[PDB]
């Protein structure tokens, strides 16, 4: 009797009731639940039957004694319960033949609830659109029951490819997020609307292995006067959850420890490199643990936060994890790299946020990582440290190392390895890891990132291998998980790319974007009173779902002309052609804008420089530029230069509407161009120093030339470099840099 | 207690890891360095070690000062209590603790050109102070032969890019007694102040309750004797100078260099401002 | 023990040193004049001035057939033999703003200049900007005098090589008329240790 039964009993739980809102069935739904039983592989043991069509308070206290002991469904009961947020003591449940129940309601936004006190309290909902390119808006939504009918068609044509076992849990679990993602978790009740409840049912599933485990350890038993001689507070008022993080310090200064030639590709390598370790790191702490990936809350650049059991065989293999990671990362990146595992202890009545207590549990665990980081390596670990030094007459370039190098060639061979795994990788690639591949990862198990090629007979017999995957399209014993990763390029030559463009100025412009005030709305931006966990997981997981999927489509869709180095919600950075990189930049802001619903801002820096320049000083001007734009402490853009620094509005509207006036009113104009704009721009920047003269003279020229630019726009150029000057300078410079032959 | 204020006329270069980017101070080995690079320069480099090696020679490392303010990085504390963007405190205001902005970073860019064959560019990172601030070594006991030594040194230049053409400064002592008082205190808490490391035996008595980081500290022997070559040193790890220790320790002048032809010491040793 | 060459450098003509990653706006001044960061003062930057130095002494010494002489002055790093650079240059900053400013002009200026293409006769037009003529430039320089008996060598090679550089350019586009320098105002005077023979090389280096 294990937790296959149980995590499956959560994340395919309320499959009853979405089919109950289309589907004519006026009966009470645990015959429902139990007709959707006998329709797959086999029938299962009375376990999972009756853990998945009993979870009604009255079905429950009517069955005792027909069956035996082991519930296993009051566990989905209150897991339920807790994952809610609220409580159902004796009420009716949903869709219970209770009410006239008519459910036809989509999905809330999760953004709606973000930040009330200080803009008040919006409302919105998730479209239907027949991943993929959507966005929620503030009008009503309806979903029909053919489009469910064929979605069920689907999932059961091509679900059956799956054993309901261990392994397999991965598996559905893409599948899940293909499908459920923009599913409700209920129909009424706005406490509960605001959620997809494919993340409800990974929360779901990873608390009742949680407290599955918890009664293992504990070894437990009479579950039902325990939780229903009293009303299930006795489990709340004890400490069974510990909901421990990853934290990577360092991270940007190894992604910028490149000073080589190769610097575009290791950029990319580095920043792919990290993630990846995250991913693995936490996923072998899962296989260790031995449990399913539904326990992720969420994983980002550099932070992995988690939700585990309580029990003390836990506290010793987590410090023995402890221990062995430590040491992994001590052995290749001597200080470089580090994280930072804490534990945190709360009481499963401390989740309900009854009493509250949410955000100072990420509190006390930012607390604690603060705590290990302040004190990192023990007495051994530096005395070893200092006692592995040697001299050498060699180093790496990059890593400026002094081991670890390989022979006739000055490189380190992680710095080698991400320059060469960083040469062969593209979109549809796969990443495969084992025993013997290219990068190292703990615990001894390499990185081989091969293609589709001669080595793809490696997953006939792939036995302790695993697969990430960019793309899904195999579920049957492929086993490929998705890991987010946005690689976005047009044609990797900067001369190719330039040579197309055949309309402006040969440059090539460079895009460095991130958004602003992230930190504090990351860490307590949900309010305290309609405040949920799965929530904030959402939150955090479509920021990072946003930015990869949405980012390449968007650069699909349009064949901009511009190669993506690494994306991510700190940190963006593309360099291309500086026409499309201008147009872009409003279409990446709005598009933002759309999927956030105006409520995170952005800011970003557009540099610009020739054809042959090198990345690294491209990437750290451009640094400074978004740098110069975030100081303002708002949203704005920097073009080209610190000292034009314009916010997203302002740019958009005031200089390309000026742009677009300027290029019809000059398009038709038979000879004025060009040498009347740089008489024009020669006024406009003198106009800064010496103002009156330079007013007298721009009326005097706009006089001069009323009949030959045009009677209004000429009296148009003389409003504007009034009421806005600064904005027609650049209007004007980017208008000859498009026009330039 | 004394201070050791340096004016600086022009950029400096305090390199870290690569030549392309520079950090605001100098650490308390860097000014070592210098000092026993020029003391083999006067021939008096041996009883130089001498005093430094029996502590009547122990300063700190260089750190920010501005207009009769000087400052100390931020220590870092277990407080389980915006501000979390400065770097650098006040050294005086550690009681009221429990706007700034000395120059900015400017990197140079240079070449150079081969006569029959296309040229090669390099760029070094600079910073350059403001005309009222520049740093201060903090030092107990003055030598006379220290103040020969910093008399000489300004004709030398602390920093890396030399001889061209970054680092020189003038210095003056002007002793303090606002800051000596804070030093003549007693704490439970006790911060450092100097890139330090303790001896082996110690080390976990020196490792209680500490807030840290490591620092590698590294790079190449300059000089013309140490083997025919460009050895890198052995890579000696040592406490951040922005530290706490419940409990003091002393520090050694650890040798890095052990295979050329005279030796290579790394200064190491603790410099500690008691507080409460 | 050591001592300080300290001079005056009079720009003749243009002396446009130097290039920032600055970005140049489409109707300004595309590669700007190396400044102090801080100050925004015109500048020679040390490693120019030793630059130019060491390429005219390395190239009038073994006359079109280096040596320890070029090595000893201006340092090397050969992966045989090593040795510490006498010379220490400094980054030499504008001097006479208070002379400039007493001629009502500022102490940099832009210079106007094109290319034809010889097929297609079509002009190309760039602007350059450039510190004017008649600035001045306070230098020190500092000599490691570690030898004694290899002075004199050394002092004649100094003053070979800034009358080297009297009939040469400093930095930039020099062959296209810019860059001329001049130096007056020489003088030897020591800081710490004392040398005897201070006047033989005030009189070898201000002839």
């Amino acid at each position: 009797m294990d937790k296959i039964n149980l995590v499956c009993g959560s994340l395919l739980h309320n499959i009853g009731k979405i089919i109950y809102r289309g589907t004519s069935e006026r009966a009470k739904h645990s015959k429902l639940g139990g007709d959707f039983i006998k329709s797959f592989e086999q029938f299962r043991n009375t376990e999972l039957t009756d853990c998945i069509r009993y979870h009604h308070a009255q079905e429950i206290t009517s069955v005792k004694s027909n069956k035996e002991k082991n519930s296993l469904f009051y566990i989905t009961y209150i897991a339920d319960n807790i994952s809610s947020g609220m409580d159902r003591r004796k009420d009716l449940e949903e869709g219970a033949e209770g009410f006239n129940w008519d459910k036809k309601v989509a999905l809330g936004s999760v953004f709606n609830v973000l930040n009330e006190k200080e803009k008040g309290r919006q409302n919105y909902s998730y479209p239907f659109v027949a991943e993929p390119l959507n966005f929620p808006t503030a009008t009503q939504n309806q979903y029909t029951t053919s489009y469910y009918d064929g979605l069920i068609t689907d999932m059961k044509t091509i679900l059956q490819r799956l054993k309901p076992d261990k392994e397999h849990i991965n598996s559905l679990l893409q599948m899940m997020e293909s499908l459920w993602s923009y599913v409700p978790s209920s129909t009424d009740k706005n406490q509960l609307v605001d959620i997809s409840l494919y993340d409800h049912s990974r929360t779901t599933a990873a608390i009742a292995s949680a407290i599955y485990d918890y009664f293992q350890a504990e070894n437990i038993t009479d579950y039902q006067k325990e939780l229903f001689d009293y009303n299930a507070t006795e489990f709340y008022d004890k400490n069974a959850f510990l909901m421990m993080n990853f934290d990577m310090s360092g991270v940007q200064n190894f992604i910028y420890n490149i000073s080589g030639s190769k610097a575009l590709k290791s950029l990319r390598a580095r920043s792919f490199y990290l993630d990846m370790l995250l991913e693995y790191i936490s996923d072998n702490l899962l296989e260790k643990l031995e449990l399913s990936r539904a326990n992720i809350l969420y994983v980002g650049g550099g932070h992995a936060y988690l939700l585990l059991a309580n029990t003390n065989k836990t506290k010793a293999i987590l410090s023995d994890f402890e221990h062995d990671l430590k040491t992994w990362f001590l052995d290749k990146f001597k200080i470089d790299l580090y994280v930072a595992m804490a534990y945190t202890e709360v009481s499963a009545n401390d989740l309900m946020n009854h009493n509250g207590h949410y955000r100072d549990i990420y509190r006390r665990l930012s607390q604690k990582t603060s705590a290990k980081k302040a004190n990192r390596y023990t007495a051994e670990e530096i005395l070893n440290l200092n006692h592995q030094g040697t001299e050498n007459a060699r180093e790496c370039r990059e890593c400026k190392r002094s081991d670890l190098l390989i022979e006739e060639d000055d490189i380190c061979e992680i710095c080698d390895s991400l320059q060469k795994v960083s040469r062969d990788l593209t979109r549809e690639n796969i990443f495969v890891i084992a025993n013997e591949g290219v990068l190292d990862m703990p615990f001894g198990k390499k990185m081989s990132a091969l293609s589709y090629s001669q080595a793809d007979k490696l997953k006939k017999s792939n036995a302790e291998v695993q697969i990430y995957a960019k793309n899904i399209s195999e579920i049957g014993q492929n086993l490929m998980t998705r890991i987010d990763m946005g690689d976005y390029t047009y044609r990797s030559d900067f001369h190719e790319m330039l040579e197309e463009v055949e309309v402006g100025i040969n440059r090539l412009g460079v895009l460095r974007a991130d958004v602003d005030n992230l930190g504090q709305a990351f860490i307590n931006g949900i309010p305290d009173d309609y405040l949920s966990i799965s929530r904030t997981a959402t939150f955090s997981r479509a920021m990072s779902r946003f930015f990869k999927n949405y980012l390449n489509q968007l650069l699909a869709e349009k064949s901009y002309k511009i190669n993506v180095i690494y994306a991510g919600g700190d940190d963006l950075f593309m360099i291309g052609a500086w026409q499309d990189i201008l147009d872009f930049s409003i279409v990446l802001k709005q598009k933002f804008a759309d999927f956030t619903q105006n409520k995170l801002s952005i800011s970003a820096g557009i540099g610009m420089f020739r054809e042959k320049y090198p990345v690294a000083r491209m990437a750290s001007l451009t640094g400074d530029l978004e740098d110069a734009a975030k100081d303002y402490t708002k949203n704005a853009v920097t073009l080209f230069d610190a000292t034009n620094v314009f916010s997203w509005d302002t740019l958009e509207n005031d200089i390309f509407v000026k742009l677009d006036a300027i290029t019809k009113n000059f398009e038709k104009l038979d000879e004025t161009g060009k040498a009347f704009i740089y008489r024009l721009i020669d006024l406009l920047r003198g106009v800064n120093e010496n103002q009156q003269i330079n007013i007298a003279r721009l009326a005097y020229t706009l006089s001069r030339m009323e009949e030959k630019i045009g009677k209004t726009f000429a009296q148009e150029l003389y409003n504007w470099a009034n009421a806005d000057r600064k904005t027609l300078i650049m209007a004007l410079e980017i208008y000859i840099l498009k026009t330039r032959e | 207690m004394k201070i050791i204020k340096l004016y600086f006329e022009s950029p400096v270069h305090f390199g870290e890891k690569r030549l392309s980017e520079s950090k605001i101070t100098f650490s308390a080995d860097t000014l070592f360095s210098a000092l026993m690079i020029e003391a083999v320069g006067l021939g008096k480099e041996d009883e130089f070690y001498q005093l430094a090696s029996n502590n009547l020679v122990k300063f700190s490392d260089a750190f920010p000062f501005i207009d009769q303010y000087y400052y100390i990085p931020k220590p870092m504390f277990n407080l389980k209590l915006a501000f979390k963007k400065l770097l650098y405190v006040p050294i005086d205001s550690l009681e009221d603790y429990l706007s700034f902005n000395l120059g900015k970073l400017a990197l140079s860019e240079k070449v150079q050109q081969h006569d029959f064959k296309d040229s090669e560019p390099y760029n070094v990172g600079t910073f350059t102070f403001k005309e009222n601030t520049g740093l201060y070594v903090l030092i107990e006991q003055t030598h006379p032969l220290l103040e020969e030594l910093l008399e000489n040194l300004q004709y030398s230049g602390i920093g890396g890019k030399r001889n061209s053409g970054y680092g020189k400064f003038k210095f003056e002592i002007l002793e303090d007694s606002d800051i000596e008082d804070l030093f003549s205190a007693k704490g439970n808490r006790k911060i450092l102040l100097s890139g330090a490391l303790p001896k082996d035996a110690e080390l976990e008595q020196a490792l209680k309750n500490a807030s840290y980081l490591l620092e590698r500290r590294g790079g190449f022997v300059q000089s013309d004797t140490y083997a025919t070559n460009l050895v890198k040193k052995q890579d000696l790890y040592v406490f951040k100078s922005g530290s706490t220790f419940e409990n003091s320790f002393d520090g050694d002048i650890y040798q890095v260099g052990k295979k050329g032809n005279h030796p290579v010491y790394k200064y190491a040793k603790s410099f500690f401002l008691e507080v409460s | 023990m050591k001592l300080v060459i300290e001079g005056t450098i009079v720009l003749k003509t243009g002396m446009h040193i130097g290039g920032s990653s600055d970005f140049s706006a489409i109707g300004a001044v595309a590669s700007p004049v190396v400044r102090d960061t801080l100050t925004r003062l015109p500048l020679i930057p040390g490693s120019s001035l030793k630059g130019k130095m060491r390429y005219l002494l390395a190239k009038e010494l073994n006359n079109g057939i280096d040596q320890d002489e070029i090595l000893r002055l201006f340092g090397s790093s050969e992966k045989d033999k090593i040795r510490r650079a006498r010379l220490k240059f400094n980054d030499i900053k504008l001097s006479n703003l208070a002379e400039l400013e007493t001629f009502n002009v500022s102490s940099t200026e832009v210079k106007f200049e094109n290319t034809i293409n010889r097929k297609t006769a079509v002009a190309n037009p760039r602007q350059i900007e450039r510190v004017i003529a008649g600035s001045k430039f306070d230098f020190e320089i500092f000599y490691n005098l570690d030898d004694i008996k290899e002075v004199e060598k050394d002092f004649e090679n100094i003053k070979q090589g800034f009358d080297l550089l009297e009939f040469d350019y400093l930095g930039g586009h020099g062959t296209r008329g810019s860059g001329r320098i001049a130096f007056e105002n020489l003088s030897v005077i020591t800081a710490v240790g004392n040398f005897e023979k201070i006047n033989t090389l005030n009189e070898i280096l201000g002839a």
